[PDB]
């Protein structure tokens, strides 16, 4: 079983996006109006699943091969890699990183997406990876395309990859989005801008990583993830 | 003062969350191993229960694209972190609301009692994280049980909710579904009967 | 009896904290949602109690002695002094200044304060003082400790002393909080930060006042208060 | 344009206001002279009335830690500013809500009529200022009397409230409490039936 | 027995306070007037005591409990924590850190302290801690009050905690004082200002460390210590 | 050029050093294990000696609040770093001057000869570090023995003191105190007969 | 922190101080009224005394250009601030050292006892401010009397001087000059027997 022997740095909820961010229209009716109730951390909050023994398929991290229906997907071949650390700089090893994204034309393989850009018969758009003993993960994929959506009358998501990271506890678990260096859709996006602090937004922007590219093959982007800092309990019930 | 690395900021899970996290519900093929809504095989120890609920927005309307992650103790009040689909019991699971009825289900056992950090017993509960389009950072809540009224009244977490009326929002209602103990736990994100959400 | 003979500069309700300031959680459900109704000033608003003839005990302004149970309170001995003026810079003589605070450990002597730092048997926490004919007041006390509170999960009040000042009318009556120079908790407090203008926050910070200190005895802090400007009526009903 | 010195900004009175401002209520020993809820000694001119009320937040829940300050004319419609506990009458008083019932009480006389700055009679009223945890700057209101309908109908201050329906939030309800004339004045800080608050 | 196997970076005696610093009056007659005599480092200078096997009591590092006379001390509850490293940035494991301070009121429990602020019956003022294998130490205490002293006619120590750190040799042994972030007494103290470089003074200021605080319980301050750099001998007697 | 992290700067130990570092002296209760002035248990090898001395400021007045730390080889000229109050001998000790007489005392053995880094024998010596109110960074010195004239004459550390007259400030004076071998080592911080202080 | 107007900074009185402050001693004509060295007319109450002293620099050499201002209580221990050359007694006076012998004199009465601010009696004393070329800010000292040994031993100001030997520097030596009680008070600005100077 799991034990309560750690504490996690309290979240800065003005660094994160707030609940009510009206320019992102769906958040209006889907945001609480009451204050969140602060509770102290107990074993319920400071523990969480470890996926070391989840069975991973050989292509789970590789979106160029995990939806093979006779060929390679069309689009910019890229590696997406990085390190998952906590706020103290400590690697987060053997942690689950999941990702999902649209195809090269901004079309999602989801029954609810009727955008007129076509599906790619060799692209599904889901991956997962356990971090290594040093906190590293990597994916191989196609760079996604921007996506129009029914928010404002001419709103377009920047190219983006959705990420889900478990970390060591249910307190550290995070869902976020990766954006791409220099994309001029980024400052126009009301989802991006649900984050008030521009320095926070910068933290979501993956950087072109030529050092990690395969020549004549695929480019590479770096996306590092910082989860809440973990420390030992001290001077508790004494 | 001391400043650490800043946490990576949250973003909405988005409407297509099912693609990466609920593969069936998206309409896509599943991989051989999936994190889903059965925390207990028939052979697991404890009272086997069905959980179900719906999720409402601020206008009283169903959230048909929501995604829930849960974390609960086994029947002995111990958290089982070694996730494995070979286990009779996992402490963690995932479920989603159907785009049709808007209802999620979970197949599990009733959790045993866990003490808080000061050694005071918490009523039996399931920890819930709610994700969805329009939800910028996930909402944390707890599902407690209406057949634990006396434990619930002494829970030191429930008692941090200042108004007794708001505590009611966390109490699942027991029923029977096809001969199995079941509880309904509806979530109201906003407005009349708004569900208590936690920060920790 | 009191007369209508003066008008008070209208409040700047963007300088004062707004009613709704959600990081201060308790304000969410205790802030009106309808606009305030502006009314002209009449004798009801422009008069108020004069406390010159209230009977003040010898130690009402001295917290080192007004709760004597056979010793001195523990903690940093300080004079808290200043002047009450209005916005025109005019002194406010013979006005009621009241104050209340936690002890050295951040513990309040109030039944609903269950913070685990102990009470101090020689410390109560309350004082009052009428300003003298030139607008000056002073207290002697112990510097209060920071106090944790159930707002966010790790929120702490800076050291603070609550103040209530009557002034010449119910229009000028004010409750506020004094903070202390250099306290690094100040910028982190959602009660301080209910004030949107940083220059307004500065007006609440008492300054270390070495010139007013008693050597080998007690330090001193200076806290001046500005109440609404009072002017004569002019050109009314003509 | 002309800028004066800025006013010292308001802050919440906080939950422990009583200890500086209502010593009995905190669990505290009082001093020899206290500013409290008895505005009229038994021998004051005018009609002796008991005032009482409760205070509600926007979720309909009692505000048990609120503190009120009141300012009113005597029976002859004059404001008595020379505060003195020897006086038959004081125009100023303070009260607070009990940590159980949530009810405050004032012992006073009905105020006589007072004219505005233009010479227009205002209906009999008590000026109220409301303080509490979660109230960053105090709320101004007025307590009028349901047995002064003629005067209320003509009050130049009530007539400044655009909607008539909102005027009713300022009208205290006459009753008897143990044979004495009483009026109830409830305040709703937020939402349905929100009490009118003033700026001046 | 200890061996001569290391050399320590020479001190910068313009970084440390000089011997003669006349505003600190007691230094006038207690500073040598002859130059220090430089000697090469030998086994006498490059070794020192290891305190791993000294017997530490359960509360030696906890001032909230190490002077228990039937209650908790009054004042602001704090963790004082940090790391001991050398100038190369190398951790100093299993080293002796000792500390002593006044109570919340600036009163020292010492027969020659006759300051009129009272003693606290549950507060002694002394702690010790061996650094762990990664260089970390921590104490729990009450934040000391400022203390007036007979130097100039109105001189007050900032709140401070005295520190002694053994390190690997008598060459590295150091006594210093910790001060607290934002304390406006700091720039006025002739003991602080015995240090001529303002950047040296900054190295003595502990920072408020919210991430290390126990919510509803105690705050925390971070104080890291840098001891002389230790290197191997190279090219000696050749 | 190469800059490392700067050393944490020194500060005076201050007048109340004893309370953290010499608990008896302050008027304070001691803990079960203390670092003090008995370096050798009665059964340690070598010649058992009492060391004593007084400390003078630049006006010739006693420094009654000084604190000394000492480091020395055992009789065999080896440094015993594993500090342990069970040990027959420890190479480290602490002492202090009484608030009356101003005299410190150490109970130890005469140290054996130790070689410098070049292999040259140094005369028997005790390394001393002196702390006090008014001393901003501690003063390093050495205690040599007047009955080791041959060795002293040849010490590569004593020979680094340019003036011979100054070497004599480091030579402790042999006596007997109640039949036991003793040496007096007085320190003069400043002025006539100023003790040699070292930098290393 | 609070910053006030800064005090106008001191400068030396300079060698020609006698021009403005000691008109005779300069060699210049005096005005009709001069502040000088007779604090008592023959008729003043108390023991009449002559005071004299010389002033030495750090080399043991006379300061022949120094100027002293004194302030003392009358024989009852009361300070007389209403300066008037018609008074039998003034609490204030001025004197200077002759360019020839280097000696100053004052004609006064022995001051009575004055309590400090805490009500503890101070031994009889004269407050002195010393001015001269080379002295950038004046030096404050006190002249106490050797026929007050027992009072001097209890003086709370003398007892602030940490070393008993330095207190001696403040004790004037009683003698007889032409049949009058006299005391010598020499001042040594620097070095061996340096006179205690105060800050207040
Ligand atoms: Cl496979
Ligand atoms: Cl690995
Ligand atoms: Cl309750
Ligand atoms: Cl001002
Ligand atoms: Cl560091
Ligand atoms: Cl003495
Ligand atoms: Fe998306
Ligand atoms: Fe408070
Ligand atoms: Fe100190
Ligand atoms: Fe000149």
């Amino acid at each position: 079983p799991a034990q309560d022997n750690s504490r996690f740095v309290i979240r800065d909820r003005n660094w994160h996006p707030k609940a009510l961010t009206p320019d992102y229209k769906t958040s209006i009716a889907r945001s609480p109006r009451q204050a969140l109730v602060s509770i102290p951390q107990s074993i319920s909050e400071t523990t969480g699943p470890n996926f070391s023994h989840l069975g991973f398929g050989a292509h789970d991290h590789d979106l160029l091969l995990n939806f093979n229906n006779g060929g390679l997907p069309i689009g910019e071949r890229i590696i997406v890699a990085g390190r998952v650390v906590d706020q103290y700089g400590k690697p987060v090893p053997n942690t689950l990183v999941e990702m999902w994204q649209a195809n090269a034309g901004g079309r999602y393989r989801h029954k609810n997406d009727r955008y007129l850009a076509p599906l790619d018969p060799n692209f599904g758009g889901v991956g997962r990876c356990l971090t290594d003993s040093d906190g590293y993960y990597s994916f191989r994929t196609i760079k996604p395309g921007p996506h129009p959506w029914r928010n404002g009358p001419n709103d377009w998501r920047p190219a983006h990859i959705h990420f889900g990271i478990s970390g060591p506890s249910i307190a550290t678990k995070l869902i976020t989005q990766l954006y791409f260096e220099g994309d001029p859709l980024i400052p126009m996006c009301p989802i991006v801008k649900s984050i008030a602090n521009p320095e926070a937004v910068q933290q979501l922007i993956a950087k072109l990583d030529m050092n990690n590219a395969n020549p004549m093959d695929c480019l590479a982007y770096r996306f590092d993830i910082v989860l809440r800092g973990q420390r030992k309990t001290h001077f508790e019930n004494c | 003062p001391i400043e650490l690395l800043p946490e990576t900021p949250s973003q909405t899970a988005g409407p297509y969350v099912h693609i990466g996290l609920a593969l069936e519900a998206a309409g896509n093929p599943t991989r051989d191993q999936e994190i889903w809504n059965r925390l207990a095989k028939p052979d697991a120890p404890g009272e086997h229960i069905l959980l179900l609920g719906q999720v409402y927005d601020g206008n009283g309307h169903l959230v048909r694209d929501s995604f829930l992650e849960v974390w609960q103790a086994d029947a002995n009040g111990e958290y089982q972190d070694a996730y494995n689909l070979e286990n009779a019991f996992n402490s963690f699971g995932r479920t989603a609301t159907t785009f049709d009825a808007g209802e999620w289900t979970l197949h599990t056992v009733k959790p045993g009692v866990v003490n808080n950090a000061a050694g005071v017993p918490m009523a039996p509960h399931i920890n819930i994280s709610l994700f969805a389009r329009g939800i910028n950072i996930h909402l944390h809540t707890r599902l407690y049980f209406d057949d634990e009224a006396q434990a619930n009244a002494k829970c030191p977490v429930l008692n941090l909710i200042e108004q007794p009326q708001r505590r009611e929002t966390l109490i699942a209602k027991r029923c029977e579904v096809d001969g199995k103990t079941a509880y309904r736990f509806d979530i109201r994100i906003q407005g009349e009967g708004e569900t208590v959400f936690f920060d920790f």
